[PDB]
RNA sequence: UAUACCUCUGCU
RNA sequence: AGUAGUAACAAGAGGG
């Protein structure tokens, strides 16, 4: 009975080489090992080393610190893949349930309910486009709908349509011998982003997506029967949840995601050389029972061949609107927007003539982004869990539930905007949908650099809540966290707006302290 | 009015809204393209925090090695990475004295499992870079293709089946000059078609034989790439992959430090996270114990920078050879493999990169190999810069990298590191007007440093600071902070007088998993199920969550209620079945049926909780032991699932087996590679082991051990299974020379 | 058969490639050939379910299905396909097939499955048996604490389930090992008879047992029963403000109830001593509590639990205290002293290992045998002495053996000779030791030792030969030839008048219940625990602070002297509830009398620590203590702490870390130089000053004259100006 | 329950 | 060289 | 064009 395990020369020679620099031999260097001692070795070292090796702490005082600093450059343009604010409807009332019925004849049911459509016209170019292909994409559309028969709408690939689905743009792969000596062959462009200025457009988009609105957007799915006092008291609460989010704007624009990406993804991966047409529907209840189908434009895929989880779907997005583009022309720097029509509409008691426009861009996805958009429903988690655990903070201390007070009362508020009279306050269900809101653009506008920025500024603001609480908080090296933050504010609208919102929380802040 | 969510601050503390500083609803940072960019970065970085060490070419590799520990003292505050090996000891010192009889009953425990363990165990694990392919393969393919290659040569010790006669074999195989393998190509033959002449691929293999440097530099090699998904960070970040001939012995090493950590109250690792919140309630309980009440209380929320860079292969050779003092030489040994070999490890670079011509409209790949060779005019100016320095790290398509260590190599060792400097804050040892104690795992750190006065706080974090820089250890200046003690943060748990929810951590595991129909529903009812228990998820959030879950469930598998009037190419067969089904109510949901869940019955799998409910014609299909859906795995990998949150974990969830515990069809890609016949050895090999598993049905709960072959086992098998169903039985007596007569005809066939 | 195994092994062994692999690779290496692929773990499957979804043959099914079920439906959907799945023999197969098989395909017979899914089964079992109480909405304690996930688990280590489980569902392949215990082999018989005949995959059979027999463990926040079955039900009975009452399914386990009746006890004893009539409200409380929906009276009255705190409630309620036992054929039963129970082991002269349960304290029986009979008095693991009697010598020296080995001493266990095996009822461990020295007592005798003794009359000794001596014997032993009264203090006492209980001996330890308790007491917070108590009674105060505020002002005798506080007293430890209420008294009163100085968050924090007649002493104290949960808090008189934290930000006060209730906002803006109530006869001024000297201690105070100034070092860091006033307060 | 806004 | 087609692949 | 963001997609490979 025996066990062996014995270094052959080659392996050997690697462990001497493997050592500290003062030791010759393995052998060596084990013996020094197993006989050590220590006899102050740390201490000693620690009176050698240079005492600019320090961490001096700085107190940190929110009074003290500054802004944190926006970037400069040309404005931040929409980039969401769907309208949001400027997103206009054909609907057709209907019994149909939230996702049945044929969307191309649902799409066709409502535009027989809109007349006084126009000769298209160009009204604001995409300025680094050919603008004609997208005049000619928007009537090669409207006249393959016309003619159709059938449960699905496959385009001709036309040379409008080629060129704004990008056909043919990935240059042609060959070995690097029979391309070697090209003058002009470089490595792709890899510098960072350019950075942008932030703009009104995106505060605007959110304070609408906080908004009540008169149909319920969501509906959900049957659970079983309640037993347990609990949980009638989960669905006591849950009745309040639902209406409250399911009205919220922000779910509008849940649904429309999760439709969109959900036809992209099955269009993508089942017709991947055809280019498809995918009406944006949204089904709804109104606040009066009447269940209705909406029609906001049209998408063209473009051929899908996926293979990577980031691989690109070309597609063209040709939606409606009453907004004039115009009046904020930053906005809308990726697209072309074409006059396509009149529409007379009701008021109070008058009607009124305005112009409809159909804004057309060229745009893309991945599986990986179309998979996060077909779960956006998950936002409604984040927010409502959020309000629950407020709710259940004070059921807590004051010992019943306090789930009616909250929804039904307004003793209880809390800081969520400011107007020029100052910061105003909003009940539980406002929380909730400016919560909402908030996770639903995480969603809509999700990059490296909101995860950067949200996750070095948490540092800053515990740190301020550090302060707030009086526990006396200390920084190392404070500038550098402040260039971890800044770093990250580059270009997205939806990361510019919440640093703005972290400077204004901060102004906040010093105002009622000292 | 202009919409603020962060206003909410102003009067909910920040800890208890944390959850709208996590944007875990939108899809996460993925890199496109090559990671070669950002492994050029991470071995050009861990040498300049090193730079001053010495410099050193290897005697059997020819590779340039950095050797900073022991160096000069850093004089600034940047990363280093110039550890002191006696300053190292006497801290692992420190941790043998305050837990007498940790190391010896860790060895101990280590030394039975390397007598014990066999060479099965290297088939479960994570991905494995396979030398034979320079490829990253499942950890069984690379297991199997080293010791077929070894076999080919002249290595055949793992024949025993102990994993230690396989580690002396990798150990042996660095003396051959000639190591044979085979590769494979693609040939061209033509045939004629009734009647044309038609091109033909064929795939066939040849014989290449390797360097002494090659294998060894191979050996030593670590695959790179990009990790994905990674939240909270602007930029990407590169991580490595561990080889067949280093994996066996990082397993002992790893299981070394992990009988450690299990009996340190200071280490996070390898616990969950309810316990490591347990321990951080232990020492703020201990701290405030111990203290009196003229005394301070500061705690540090804790970061190290450049964890990994700025660790040591020769400083985990010291805490090896330290922590086995008085251990037999041969476990001293065999452990100390895995350090030396990472001290001389060797990282390949990636992919390479694209170039592309505008003019010309044509883009082409170049491997990472031509990085040494090449004109440097296709790059930019920081790559071109990257690789000026990486060319004199360059071996054989590889890059030196004997300082340092890379994300994704190692485990736990380094967490003993920076405990061990958590328990020089004793008291008992410092006896100065401060004193420490804390949590650690990995780069994240919670220390709690008392005092008598505020400047007692500074002295402590000094000496903690300097002495971590005195073994390489780098607390980040930018993003550690310190106030008094209350409040703090570790590994996103969040401290306000008591840990607090942070539920948005856990969105993106809120949703239909994708295994199947089956595990899915188990899955995503026990998902909401310990969130309500762990995170704080209130009842009517919960309630909806089912809601949200029953509705992606069914638009996914295309299973909705049978009564819809929705149309998918599913609800024509579901509806059938919902109209022939008397009690509705027990057909499940992927079977049009209802949803049955509420709070009350998250723990309960599906088709336990409908089984009172179901037609018993429903029933007995749909738990048909004879369905051909089901794929019939091992006992240890049945009702698992893989998730991610750590590296890499296994999630074992509660489901009846039906034909909804299918498996989804395999990728096809290799069909197009030179790689294709991997896919008929595997259909080889799985009839083998089926017809096996028919003579041997216990090898599908328990690994059957020997040494004897297959085919000799399962004739042992065939000649007295044939014996005692007639003897004493049920079988007649022509069946019995019927059947070894075939035994016989079979050993005759060799 | 084994007919068409054998057939189709000659028909692989014919193909050169198989008979290669048969042949080369042995049993150790088939392990690994049988997981070698090309497919890797899939890093996003949820995305790829999504994608491949929408295709539509995404499913992979033995090629056999294509002979069981039809490649096409009724309305036309193709079921399979033709096209092998990478890496083996099955088809690609469409969502379809599994539908027409659930609805068409072969029925087989499954209702036996219930006993294989057994574990699952049991949940529902629990649950549809389960009755719910109401819903309470109170601040909710959660410990987080290891515990049993898998109710049920008939209690084996792994590799003695890997043994059953073998000879279940694989007789034939078992290893060398066999069946150890009673508990495999009752185990393996029910499960073999329970699973016979039961048409299912054995590998889902060995798995379910696998799941079954062993026990698993987690760190989980809990807030009451930590009993498996409670565990099982945290999400549906316990959220962050509300608790569930629910009994699941099924019987509590006596292990359970006995650790949960001793907690209900002490808890009963620990609130009776502080309030006036201990033995009304101890019977009050009795009454009212329930233990699992059980009421604790009737609990009482069929319970053998003995300790200390069940006998005081078994006394008050008139019930015989446990006072007895039998063993060695001998009754004893005690008369002074206490059981406190320590499970350990120890090693005999053999160098063999031992699991006893050795008993602790000075204890005193009576004894008797109905030949012999003997008064003895012990310690743990010591023989004080023993009296013993009987009609013949061979009687005595039994009985001498038997309590020789009921003193559990040291003396008789390294004189133990070889291995103790006894028996099929294997009998515990205290008569391994017996039956072995029954049988020889040779070297018991010998390493006893002797002791010298004053000669008696009516008393002489016994030498280890067994002769009579009148002055020497062994160590302890000489040869010679209940009712229970309680007081309105809850001592109880003999006939005699002598004390054989007292509340005050009573376990301080605590320790978490495993089954729901339920006081329903007038005197008891909604919630069991002492961090309820906490937490409720500064809510309490913060509540009726506007009346408790008026009332500290006018009549502040009545204040402290609430019962709402009596719940808070029971944290404090005994000796320092008198100090303590001196200390804070006085200090309230300072405040009264050092006009302009008053601080409302003060008062609330210190005012439960008036409810106690206060001694007058003069001590000095920084913090006051207070046990929670085993260990000690300090509260301290100055500023927050754990215990008591004001948050300004939130305007709340925190207590262990929950928000008990908010203050009237008129005390954010509440301040003064002067802090009255912090110091017995000092105040303390502002910042320190070096002009009044250097610093000092609290203890050194003593040595400044009244109205001299001097610096403190008073807590937390911070250094102070304290001038000593000159009147003292009431 | 209809949620409303001003 | 251009234009049709045809086959395999969609994490390999 | 567009996606995108430190490097890619804008089909790859083959029937040469
Ligand atoms: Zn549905």
């Amino acid at each position: 009975l025996e066990e062996e395990f014995s270094y052959p020369p080659t392996f050997q020679r690697l462990a001497n080489q493997s050592l500290p620099p003062s030791f010759k031999d393995y052998h060596q260097f084990k013996a020094y090992v197993s006989s050590f001692k220590a006899n102050g070795n740390i201490e000693a070292k620690l009176g050698a080393m240079s005492e600019k090796v320090n961490a001096q702490i700085e107190s940190f005082d929110p009074r003290t610190i500054r802004e944190l600093e926006l970037p400069e450059g040309k404005f931040c343009t929409q980039r969401s893949k769907f309208l949001l604010m400027d997103a206009m409807k054909l609907s057709v009332l209907n019994p149909a349930h939230e996702g049945e019925g044929i969307p191309m004849k649902d799409a066709k049911a409502c535009l027989d309910t809109f007349w006084g459509w126009k000769k298209a016209t160009i009204i604001k170019k995409h300025e680094k486009g050919v603008n004609t292909n997208y005049l000619m994409i928007w009537e090669q559309l409207l006249e393959s709908i016309k003619e159709m028969e059938g449960k699905f709408l496959n385009l001709k690939k036309t040379n409008h349509l080629k060129w704004g689905l990008g056909e043919g743009q990935a240059p042609e792969k060959m070995d690097f011998e029979d391309c070697k000596e090209v003058p002009d062959l470089f490595q792709y462009k890899s510098e960072p982003p350019e950075k942008r200025k932030l703009a009104s457009w995106i505060q605007s988009e959110f304070n609408k997506a906080s908004e009540l609105t008169n149909s319920n957007w969501i509906e959900f799915d049957e659970l079983g029967n309640d037993v347990a006092p609990i949980e009638h008291i989960a669905s006591r609460r849950r009745n309040f949840f639902t209406a409250e989010v399911s009205q919220c704007r922000a779910s509008e624009y849940i649904m429309k995601a999760v439709y969109i990406n959900t036809a992209l993804l099955n269009s993508s991966c089942t017709a991947m050389e055809e280019y498809q047409v995918i009406p944006i529907i949204t089904k709804c209840r109104d606040t009066s029972g009447q269940r209705r189908t909406n029609l906001y434009g049209f998408i063209i895929k473009g051929r899908s061949h996926l293979r990577n989880d980031t691989d690109v779907v070309n597609f063209i997005s040709l939606e409606f609107s009453l907004t004039d583009p115009r009046n904020e022309i930053h906005k809308w720097e990726k697209y072309c927007v074409l006059e396509i029509g009149d529409m007379e509409i009701r008021t109070s008691i008058s009607t009124i003539m305005k112009p409809v426009y159909l804004y057309v861009r060229t745009n893309g996805t991945s599986k990986i982004k179309m998979k996060w958009g077909m779960e956006m429903r998950r936002c409604l988690l984040q927010s409502l869990q959020q309000v629950e655990s407020m709710i259940e903070a004070e059921s807590a201390v004051k010992e019943k539930d306090m789930t009616e007070p909250f929804f039904r009362n307004r003793e209880n508020d809390w800081p969520i905007g400011e107007s020029p009279q100052g910061i105003e306050k909003g009940t539980i269900g406002k929380v909730c949908r400016v919560l909402l809101a908030k996770s639903v653009f995480n969603s809509i506008y999700a990059s490296a650099q909101l995860e950067g920025f949200s996750a070095e500024s948490r540092k800053l603001l515990l740190l301020i809540q550090a302060f707030r609480d009086n526990l006396d908080p200390g920084t190392f090296d404070l500038k550098g966290l402040y260039e971890a933050i800044e770093e990250c504010i580059i270009n997205d609208p939806w990361v510019l707006l919440n640093a703005s919102w972290f400077n204004s929380f901060l102004k906040a802040v010093q105002l009622s302290m000292g | 009015m202009d919409v603020n969510p962060m206003l909410i601050f102003l009067k909910v503390p920040v800890q208890n809204a944390i959850s709208t500083t996590f944007p875990y609803t939108g899809d996460p940072p993925y890199s496109h393209g090559t990671g070669t960019g950002y492994t050029m970065d991470t071995v050009i970085r861990t040498h300049d925090y090193s730079s001053r060490g010495i410099w050193k070419t290897n005697s059997e590799t020819g590779a340039q090695q950095l050797n900073p520990i022991d160096g000069p003292l850093p004089e600034d505050n940047e990363p280093s990475g110039y550890a002191q090996t006696d300053c190292v000891l006497e801290l692992i010192e420190g941790l043998d004295r305050s837990h007498p009889g940790l190391f010896e009953t860790a060895c101990q425990e280590t030394i039975d499992a390397i007598q014990q363990t066999r060479v099965d165990k290297l088939t479960q694990g994570r991905q494995t870079y396979d030398w034979t392919l320079n490829r990253n393969q499942p950890a069984a393919t690379a297991l199997a293709n080293t010791i077929e290659v070894f076999r080919k040569n002249g290595y055949k010790l793992n024949e025993s089946g102990r994993l230690i006669d396989f580690l002396k074999d990798v150990l042996l195989s660095f003396e051959n000059d000639s190591m044979e393998v085979t590769t494979h190509f693609q040939k061209k033959k033509r045939i004629r078609d009734n009647k044309k002449m038609i091109t033909q691929r064929t795939i066939g293999k040849k014989r290449v034989k390797l360097t002494k440097k090659n294998y060894l530099i191979r050996a030593l090699t670590l695959n790179t790439m990009t990790k994905d998904a990674e939240r909270g960070k602007l930029k990407r970040r590169a991580i490595a992959t561990p080889g067949m001939q280093i994996r066996g012995f990082v397993y002992f090493v790893e299981l070394l430090a992990r009988n450690i950590c299990e009996r340190l109250e200071q280490s996070g690792l390898p616990v969950g996270g309810n316990e490591k919140k347990a321990k951080l309630a232990n020492v703020i309980k201990k701290m405030m114990a111990k203290s009196t009440d003229e005394e301070l209380s500061y705690t540090i929320t804790g970061d190290n920078t450049k964890w990994n860079e700025n660790q040591n292969p020769r400083i985990f050779l010291a805490m090896v050879l330290r922590i086995t003092a008085g251990q037999p030489e041969w476990f001293r040994d065999l452990l100390a493999v895995a350090p030396i070999m990472f001290s001389n490890k060797v990282a390949r670079l990636g992919r390479g990169y694209m170039f592309e011509s505008k003019s010309m409209h044509l883009r082409t790949q170049i491997s990472a190999e031509n990085l040494s060779d090449i004109n440097l005019r296709y790059f930019n100016e920081d790559t071109k810069k990257k690789i000026e320095k990486i060319r004199h790290l360059m071996v054989e398509g590889t890059a030196s990298l004997s300082p340092g260590m890379m994300m994704g190599m190692f485990n736990m060792l380094s967490t003993v590191l920076g405990v061990s400097v958590l328990n020089l804050g004793q008291r008992e040892i410092l006896k100065r007007t401060y004193w420490w104690d804390g949590l650690q795992s990995s780069d994240d750190f919670a220390l709690i440093i008392n005092g008598h006065f505020k400047e007692d706080i500074q002295q402590g974090v000094n000496h903690f600071y300097r002495t971590c820089k005195l073994v390489g250890i780098n607390m980040s200046q930018k993003k550690s902070y310190i106030n008094k003690t209350g409040t703090f943060e570790f590994t996103s748990f969040f401290y306000r007088y008591g840990f607090v929810a942070n539920f948005s951590m856990e969105l993106p595991s809120f949703g239909v998993a994708g295994n199947n129909e089956s595990a899915d529903m188990s899955i995503g009812t026990t998902v909401i199920k310990t969130n309500m228990i762990n995170n704080d998820l209130g009842p009517a959030t919960a309630q909806m969550a089912i809601q949200l879950f029953i509705k992606d469930y069914r638009y996914t598998y295309r299973c909705h209620r049978g009564d819809t009037n929705l149309e998918t190419r599913r609800t024509k067969s579901i509806k059938r079945l919902w109209t022939e089904t008397i009690s509705k109510a027990g057909l499940l949901v992927a079977d049009g049926g209802p949803n049955p869940y509420n709070l009350r019955n998250l723990h309960i799998p599906e088709v336990c909780l409908k089984w009172s409910l179901m037609d018993p014609d429903y029933r007995g299909r749909l738990c048909n032991p004879n369905n051909p859906f089901v794929h019939h795995m091992e006992v240890e990998s049945t009702n698992l699932a893989v998730v991610m949150p750590g590296p890499a974990k296994s999630l074992e969830y509660d489901a009846v087996a039906t034909t909804h515990s299918w498996t989804p069809k395999r990728n096809r890609s290799i069909l197009n590679t030179n790689q294709r016949g991997i896919l008929e050895d595997e259909r080889i090999y799985q009839k083998c082991c089926q017809v096996f598993e028919k003579f041997f049905p216990s090898s599908t709960y328990r690994r059957p051990i020997g040494m004897a072959s297959m085919l000799d086992a399962m004739l042992s098998r065939a000649r007295i299974d044939a014996r005692i169903d007639l003897e004493s039985g049920r079988i007649s007596s022509q069946d019995f020379s019927e059947i070894t007569n075939t035994c016989k005809a079979i050993e005759a066939l060799k | 058969s084994g007919m068409e195994r054998i057939k189709e092994l000659m028909e692989m062994v014919k193909n050169s490639r198989m008979r290669e692999i048969l042949t080369t690779t042995s049993v150790d290496h088939m392990a690994v050939i049988k997981k070698y692929t090309s497919g890797r773990q899939e890093k996003n499957p949820a995305l790829r379910m999504k994608w491949m979804m929408a295709m539509k043959y995404p499913i992979s099914a033995s090629s056999r299905i294509r002979e069981m079920i039809p490649e096409k439906d009724e309305d036309g959907n193709t079921l399979w396909t033709n096209t092998k799945d990478a890496g083996s023999n099955r088809v690609l197969v469409s969502p379809n097939a599994v539908t027409w098989w659930n609805r068409a395909g072969p029925v087989s017979d499954v209702v036996h499955y219930p006993r294989v899914y057994k574990m699952y089964f049991d949940r529902l079992e629990r649950l549809t048996h389960g009755t719910f109480g109401p819903v309470k909405f109170y601040n909710q304690v959660k410990v987080r604490k290891r515990v049993d996930i898998n109710p049920g688990h008939k209690d084996l280590t792994s590799r003695e389930a890997q043994e059953v489980i073998m000879e279940v569902v694989f007789p034939n392949e078992v290893g060398a090992r066999t069946l150890s215990s009673d508990a495999q082999l009752t185990i393996t018989k029910e499960k073999k008879e329970e699973l016979k005949n039961c048409k299912i995959s054995p590998i889902m059979v060995a798995y379910m047992l696998e799941r079954e027999l062993v026990r698993r463990t987690r760190f989980l926040p809990i807030a009451g029963a930590t009993s498996s079955t409670y565990v099982e039900v945290l999400h549906l009975t316990q959220g962050t403000c509300w608790e569930q009452q629910y009994t699941p399914g099924g019987e509590a386990e006596n292990d359970d109830l006995d650790q949960t009746l001793i907690i209900a006890s002490r808890n009963i004893v620990r609130r009776s001593i502080v309030a006036i009539d201990p033995l009304a409200s101890l019977l009050s409380m009795c009454h009212t509590t329930s233990i699992s929906s059980e009421p604790l009276v009737e609990i009482l009255r069929s319970n053998p639990t003995d300790e200390q705190a069940v006998n005081i409630c078994k006394a008050a309620l008139g019930i015989r205290i446990n006072n007895s036992f039998s063993f060695g054929g001998y009754n004893f039963k005690r008369v002074k002293g206490s059981s406190q129970r320590t499970e350990k082991a120890v090693l005999t002269g053999n160098l063999q290992t031992l699991t006893m349960t050795i008993f602790e304290g000075y204890e005193e029986f009576n004894v008797s045998g109905k030949r012999a009979s003997a008064v003895l008095k012990k310690g743990a693991q010591r023989l004080i002495q023993a009296i013993i009697g009987g009609r013949t010598l061979e009687d005595i020296l039994n009985l001498m053996i038997t309590l020789m080995v009921f003193s559990q001493e040291e003396k008789m266990l390294k004189a133990v000779r070889g291995d103790l095996n006894f028996v099929n009822q294997r009998l515990n461990p205290m008569y391994q030791l017996l039956r072995h020295f029954q049988k020889d007592s040779s070297t018991l005798l010998k390493n006893w030792g002797t002791e010298e003794i004053d000669p008696i009359m009516g008393i002489a000794g016994i030498m280890p030969d067994g002769t009579i001596n009148k002055t020497q014997t062994l160590m302890g032993v000489r040869l010679s030839q209940i009712r229970v009264n309680i007081d309105k203090y809850l001592r109880v006492r003999n006939e005699k008048g002598e004390l054989l209980i007292s509340p005050e001996e009573v376990s301080e330890a605590q320790g978490q219940e495993k089954l729901p308790i339920n006081y329903n007491s007038s005197l008891m917070w909604e919630v069991n625990g002492p961090e309820s108590i906490l937490t409720n009674t500064y809510h309490w105060i913060i509540k009726n602070w506007e009346l408790l505020k008026t009332q500290w002002m006018t009549d502040p005798t009545v204040l402290y002297n609430r019962i709402e506080f009596e719940p808070f007293q029971t944290l404090i430890p005994k000796g320092n509830r008198a100090i303590y209420s001196g200390f804070t008294r006085t200090l309230f009163q300072q405040m009264r009398d050092v006009e302009g100085t008053f601080d409302s968050i003060q008062i609330i924090k210190l005012l439960p620590f008036s409810a106690h007649p206060p001694s007058l002493g003069r001590t000095q104290f920084s913090s006051f203590t207070l046990n929670i949960r085993g260990a000690p808090l300090r509260l301290l008189i100055r500023g927050n702490s754990q215990v008591f934290n004001y948050n300004q930000m939130e305007n709340v006060i925190i207590v262990l870390g929950k928000s008990v209730g908010s203050p009237e906002r008129s005390i954010l803006t509440e301040s003064s130089s002067i802090e009255s109530a912090v110091l017995r006869g000092f105040l303390i001024l502002g910042k320190a000053n070096s002009k009044y000297g250097p610093v000092l201690t609290i203890g050194e105070l003593d040595k400044l004259g009244r109205g001299e100034k001097a610096n403190v070092l008073i807590g937390q860091g911070d250094t102070v100006l304290v001038m000593k006033r000159k009147r003292d307060s009431s | 329950y209809s949620p409303t806004s001003p």
